[PDB]
């Protein structure tokens, strides 16, 4: 689903994430990448280790700088197809969501639908 | 351009973007 997860084989993202979270307990491993048939900016980097207090609406903040969006240009978050709330933290979003390889995965669209 | 405020490059993997603490102030 993810490029990310095409180019590394399971087992090195595993050892990778495994090791992250022994390293930074307080901070979340994140991969971000673009929805399917998003129409947006693409991200120049796709892995980002997060404080764990910072907000899902902080972490758009970082994601619109990178992809230059405009005031008026919409950003939207999915994690497993859903919307995490604004207010969320990245800590509660990786602990629900979080997958098998230890890494919490993104995907951004300038529609509230993924893949829309 | 060197990122030092919000992000930093993980000086061990170029390919690890880590959003500095003081991200946790942004409004």
């Amino acid at each position: 689903k993810f490029v990310y997860k095409e180019e590394h084989p399971f087992e090195k993202r595993r050892s990778e994430g495994e090791k992250i979270r022994k390293k930074y307990p307080d901070r979340v491993p994140v991969i971000v990448e673009k929805a399917p048939k998003a129409r947006i900016g693409d991200l120049d980097k796709k892995k980002y280790l997060v404080p764990s207090d910072l907000t899902v609406g902080q972490f758009y903040f970082l994601i619109r700088k990178r992809i230059h969006l405009r005031a008026e240009d919409a950003l939207f978050f999915f994690v497993n197809n859903v919307i995490p709330p604004t207010s969320a933290t990245m800590g509660q979003l990786y602990q629900e969501h979080h997958e098998e390889d230890f890494f919490l995965y993104i995907a951004y669209s300038d529609e509230s639908v993924y893949g829309l | 351009p060197v990122e030092e405020l919000l992000t930093m490059e993980d000086e061990g993997n170029s390919d690890m973007l880590v959003v500095t603490t003081k991200a946790g102030l942004l409004e």
